[PDB]
């Protein structure tokens, strides 16, 4: 059909922003809304991603989950202009975003939200005063080792401080900083963990997962006891074995119903939005690339 | 008198009545007609082989701007699809002459496994039988016919002993898809397939390729399950399975849904995981992953199975047949 | 250009070059003197042989 977009900015641009905004003429961007017509606000991701507010990680994947991706074509100060991603057809996408992990040819691309520095993400137009902030794209692969090992870094590097003699530091750093992929090595830049709650944007992240993980255990039995009939899963008497003895000697007695159905049901809450998020909603498959060219035929 | 102050019906009327016209549909016959032009022009699919001369060039219309060739090239208006026409997209392999067979099916899907040494520039790619050759009157008479001396495979991957092991073969390799063109060579086979679309020969002379798979590893899910509807799309699936024989690989078909396959896959293995987890070894930690599955495509229902028996070096084997298949690769699922 | 090839071999597709050259200015000096003496009789009538 047709798919375009011109987005008009209210005055001109100053040349380094020009410049600047020009070395990203290939890469993806998350819209507010299908028409052919906007202004630059809903265009990045500092709509989620101010410098006022916080950054919640799990607030920008349920806005990458539900949006629409789009290439840029041409960037010339007066307006901008894309073209929309939308399935049943091939785009042309070229691999430059700052954090630079070397595609492959028939590999999935997973786009995930920025967990690296600001800088490396983000453009500014001061011109307009406005930011415009760019989503991440990796190898899937790559990703399911990089949010894995990020997220246990938020968890050692409050651990520790919260108490001292658990672990060292230099144990977390040599093991999580590095990320190796396909005969190639990867060295991540950590984001140093800034001491108080909820300013970490895995601080929600390493939090959901881990009240999930206390809360696990205790309901787990609880739902294998109560199944067993005459007729069940051979599988599930099998595997009544594989728990620990620990797990299988706590008594359903202790805990009051109320408490109990509560455990419950916000761990299933849990269980069900958390491996929703591990699945990297925004994917994209991969047919093509050049290593010199950095071009990717995907859709 | 009035002096324009706008964009004008013309150059706009020209734009929008050839951005107009419908798709032609539900043409009507009188059997005292009972036959037309226009009949004709719904009939025809407009293919798209054009043949090396100029004008010719233009008369076949592959020189369209859709991506799909349109007729005459781009001077009528069109139906700017064709019922969600996608060109299937092609995959190139250069595969060494020694791991894959020439002779070997064209309906066979292919394997390639992820190698990891730096800026590879020859893969291994594997079929049914050639990954069956790796893990080690029945398949092996013939498979061993077909492959002989399986360190010429087994080199390809020096790591398979660890990956068994490690439960780790079932993520590494990626299925492409059924075989397009092949050219045989003495030391690199020039190899061609399709990935995520109608499977289709690209051959100037047309040929319609179906898959296949021999019968020892097709097991038919809702063959041995059995009101219920019959929809349209069957889907084909792939599954790995570490048993302690080895790793076993196997097949799986039906339209019954996925939340429901994953369901059926444990009431079919259970007997086979139970020994498997058994008294024989007890386990560790990454040795609890047993299985693996994949979901390989969509295939229109009620057409169903042919079995069709391929020869090779004066042996027969039973092998079935699915049509019209439409290639769509998905990703690696535990099972357990 | 290109060939065609019978292998898989991923297909170079058309390409193109497109070069740039400028010029370089050179520069020439000298210096030569001359006496006043000599200079102001160019200006004067002379009187006598």
């Amino acid at each position: 059909m047709d798919l375009k977009v011109v987005v008009s900015l209210s005055s001109r641009l100053y040349t380094d922003e020009i410049a600047k905004m020009q070395q990203r003429i290939g890469c993806i961007l998350p819209l507010a809304s299908t028409h052919g017509t906007q202004n630059v606000q809903g265009l990045g991701l500092g709509q989620v991603y101010s410098l006022e507010t916080v950054p919640d990680y799990v607030s920008m994947y349920n806005y990458l989950s539900d949006c629409t991706l789009a290439v840029l074509d041409e960037v010339s100060v007066d307006s901008l202009i894309l073209t929309k991603i939308v399935p049943g057809q091939t785009y042309a996408i070229k691999n430059k975003y700052q954090p630079f992990f070397q595609w492959h040819g028939t590999g999935s691309l997973s786009v995930m939200p920025p967990v690296f520095g600001r800088e490396h993400a983000t453009v500014k137009l001061e011109s307009n005063d406005v930011d415009i902030v760019f989503p991440m794209v990796l190898p899937t692969p790559i990703a399911e080792e990089v949010l894995q090992k990020i997220l246990l870094f938020n968890v050692y590097s409050r651990v520790v401080m919260q108490a001292p003699g658990n672990a060292d530091m230099l144990d977390v750093h040599m093991h999580l900083g590095s990320v190796s992929y396909l005969g190639h090595h990867y060295e991540l830049a950590l984001p140093e963990v800034p001491g108080p709650l909820g300013l970490a944007l895995l601080d929600n992240l390493s939090l959901y997962f881990c009240i999930m993980v206390t809360l696990l255990p205790r309901a787990s039995m609880r739902l294998v006891r109560g199944l067993i009939r005459h007729e069940h899963h051979d599988l599930l008497n099998l595997f009544q074995e594989m728990v620990p003895d620990e797990i299988a000697r706590i008594d359903l007695d202790d805990l009051s119903v109320a408490d109990d159905l509560s455990r419950m049901r916000v761990m299933m809450t849990y269980l069900q939005s958390l491996a929703s998020l591990f699945n990297l909603g925004p994917r994209l498959a991969t047919a093509a690339y050049s290593q010199e060219t950095l071009t990717a035929t995907c859709w | 008198m009035k002096v324009q102050g706008s964009v004008d019906r013309r150059r706009l009327q020209r734009r929008i009545a050839g951005l107009l016209p419908p798709p032609a549909r539900r043409l009507n016959i009188s059997r005292g007609s009972e036959f037309t032009r226009d009949v004709r022009g719904l009939v025809e699919e407009h293919a798209q082989a054009s043949s090396l001369s100029a004008a010719a060039v233009w008369r076949a219309g592959l020189l369209a701007p859709g991506e799909v060739a349109v007729a005459g090239g781009g001077s009528g208006g069109g139906s700017f699809s064709w019922s969600g026409w996608r060109p299937p997209v092609f995959g190139d392999f250069l595969i060494h002459a020694s791991s894959f067979n020439n002779a070997e099916a064209t309906g066979t899907p292919l394997f390639q496994f992820k190698q990891s040494d730096p800026f590879s520039g020859v893969d291994a790619v594997f079929t049914p039988l050639s990954l069956f050759i790796l893990m080690n009157g029945g398949l092996t008479r013939m498979a061993n016919l077909l492959y002989d001396s399986p360190a010429t495979l087994a080199d390809l991957v020096p790591d398979f002993g660890r990956l068994v092991a490690d439960r780790r073969f079932h993520n590494f390799i990626t299925p492409v898809g059924p075989l397009v063109e092949n050219i045989k060579s003495t030391y690199l086979n020039k190899i061609t397939t399709v990935v995520h679309g109608p499977v289709v020969s690209k051959a100037i002379p047309r040929s319609t390729v179906k898959v296949t798979v021999p019968q020892e590893a097709f097991v038919d899910l809702d063959a041995w399950l059995s009101l219920q509807p019959c929809p349209a799309d069957a889907r084909l699936y792939v599954a790995l399975t570490y048993e302690e024989a080895g790793p076993r690989f196997t097949f799986f078909q039906s339209s019954r849904g996925h939340c429901q396959i994953m369901n059926i896959l444990r009431i079919y293995y259970s007997p086979s995981i139970m020994h498997r987890y058994a008294v024989v070894q007890p386990l560790h930690i990454e040795e609890l992953t047993f299985g693996a599955v994949a979901c390989l495509g969509t295939f229109s229902a009620t057409d169903g199975w042919r079995r069709s028996a391929f020869n090779y070096r004066g042996s027969s084997l039973p092998v079935v047949e699915i049509d019209s298949f439409y290639s769509n690769v998905s990703d690696w699922e535990v099972i357990l | 250009p290109t060939i065609a090839h019978g292998d898989g071999r991923r297909p170079s597709k058309q390409r193109t070059f497109i070069v740039v050259k400028n010029c370089h200015k050179h520069h020439i000096s000298t210096e030569m003197e001359l006496s006043m003496l000599d200079l102001e009789i160019l200006h004067s009538i002379p009187e006598t042989p």
